[PDB]
RNA sequence: GGGUCUCGCGGAACCGGUGAGUACACCGGAAUCCAGGAAACUGGAUUUGGGCGUGCCCCCGCGAGACC
């Protein structure tokens, strides 16, 4: 029966200079041929140990592996903020070669608070006849943080996406996009846009804002 | 060294056919085994295929057998899958990766950067470019912050580059969002001095392949 | 007692690694035998053809039949 890699955990937090341990429980016996592998987000897996404890050449050497059996251990013993990623266990044993679900290491940092900054729609995006603003938040820390746009002090809903970005290899902080989209024709009813921030580095919440029509 | 290079992705309909290639150099395929592995997007890691040239073997996980087939030309040191009856769940990225087993065992241990297959009926589109002007009253502490909004386009991926490629640093390309519309958006920002803004000249340069659209976009203060 | 084809029988085990690209060239663990110890072992001497996700192939040797 296809062999089924048991990972945990699904994700954890950890400082820099922690001892980071992932295990992966094969069931039914791959004897040594079990790989762990390092997805950082957007690129190729990257091969890290093979053979369950053999550390693949170029990797730094506070990466390991272990066996006991079917269960198998990945440890960093020093974790640096570039280890930021997300890793796998696999077993080659035999096809199929299966594959651990992931586990999500996420780098636990000081609290950083966000640069915020707010961007009104371009001119040459008003003529196609929508509105786009954007509020930015830049570099902070945890990702826990809440944005709320108002349009001549009226709370908006369900007119907002944000998306973030992955944890910094370098600063482990993350950024924030949010975009408020209108009408022209609703853009063009009101004149104050504020972005509204509030994150644990924040002792009070910061408002970013424009009125409509500055050169 | 070693190298692999995924190419053929894109944008299929339901029920569709695609077909991947992987380019390999450094090495010669006749004496390793290539391998495709998928990533749905946001999950795991999927093993599809695998094949071994100087032994003709072709091994296929049970979710693709039939619909997929992987092969391989030694002269030309590439691999193929194969792809009929496409379905959504097929949608993920591609990735090729090789193995030997004779004279090491060491895993997949070198992966391509990946193709991204996307089954969908909606239509490839091209992205509208806007800038996003460093706001005119102020900024944060010396530094300034200017980006490009890249709208409604299908399917991903874009590519934003800084300046011809002269500008990394400071630079957040958000991951893209999926309207309600049904299309993608995204911003790409950088932080600058604000001291260079009237000495250094911030273009953003987007490419997105599928549709043949670049546009290079002035960003400049309003 | 020779040369060529086909058939038959063969060419220690395990785990790594290095150059080569074919099916080769190597380096280590190690194992084997002997001696010793209660002993994981310790000495001494010796030791295996190769390719490739692996059940097929290359090479080599011996035998048999056919062809010279």
């Amino acid at each position: 029966s296809d062999i089924q890699m048991t990972q945990s955990p699904s994700s954890l937090s950890a400082s820099v200079g922690d001892r980071v341990t992932i295990t992966c429980r094969a069931s039914q016996s791959v004897s040594s041929a079990v790989a762990w592998y390092q997805q950082k987000p957007g690129k190729a897996p990257k091969l890290l140990i093979y053979s369950a404890s053999s550390l693949y050449s170029g990797v730094p050497s506070r990466f390991s592996g272990s066996r006991s059996g079917t269960d198998f251990t990945l440890t960093i013993s020093s974790l640096q903020p570039e280890d930021f990623a997300t890793y796998y266990c696999q077993q080659y044993s035999s096809s199929p070669y299966t594959f651990g679900q992931g586990t999500k290491v996420e780098i636990k940092r000081t609290v950083a608070a966000p640069s915020v900054f707010i961007f009104p729609p371009s001119d040459e995006q008003l003529k196609s006849g929508t509105a786009s603003v954007v509020c930015l938040l830049n570099n902070f820390y945890p990702r826990e943080a809440k944005v709320q746009w108002k349009v001549d002090n009226a709370l908006q809903s369900g007119n907002s996406q944000e998306s973030v970005t992955e944890q910094d290899s370098k600063d482990s902080t993350y950024s924030l996009s949010s975009t408020l989209t209108l009408s022209k024709a609703d853009y063009e009813k009101h004149k104050v846009y504020a972005c509204e921030v509030t994150h644990q580095g924040l002792s009070s919440p910061v408002t970013k804002s424009f009125n409509r029509g500055e050169c | 060294e070693v190298q692999l290079v995924e190419s053929g992705g894109g944008l299929v309909q339901p029920g569709g056919s695609l077909r991947l290639s992987c380019a390999a150099s450094g090495f010669y395929i006749s004496y390793s085994s290539i391998h495709w592995v998928r990533q749905a997007p946001g999950k795991g890691l999927e093993w599809v295929a695998s094949i071994s040239p100087s032994s003709g073997s072709t091994y296929y996980a049970d979710s693709v057998k039939g619909r997929f087939t992987i092969s391989a030309d030694t002269s030309k040191n590439t691999a193929y899958l194969q792809m009929n009856s496409l379905r959504a769940e097929d949608t993920a990225v591609y990735y090729c990766a090789r193995s030997r087993y004779s004279r090491y065992r060491r895993g997949f241990d070198y992966w391509g950067q990946g193709t991204l297959v996307t089954v969908s009926s909606a239509s490839t589109k091209g992205p509208s470019v806007f800038p996003l002007a460093p706001s005119s009253k102020s900024t944060s502490g010396g530094t300034a912050a200017l980006g490009c909004l890249v709208k409604d386009y299908f399917p991903e991926p874009v590519t934003v580059s800084w300046n011809s490629g002269a500008l990394t640093s400071g630079v957040h390309t958000f991951p893209a969002v999926l309207q309600s519309s049904g299309l993608y958006s995204l911003s790409s920002v950088v932080t600058v001095p604000s001291s260079s803004l009237g000495t250094q000249t911030y273009i953003c340069n987007v490419n997105h392949k599928p549709s043949n659209t670049k546009v290079d976009k002035k960003v400049e203060p309003k």
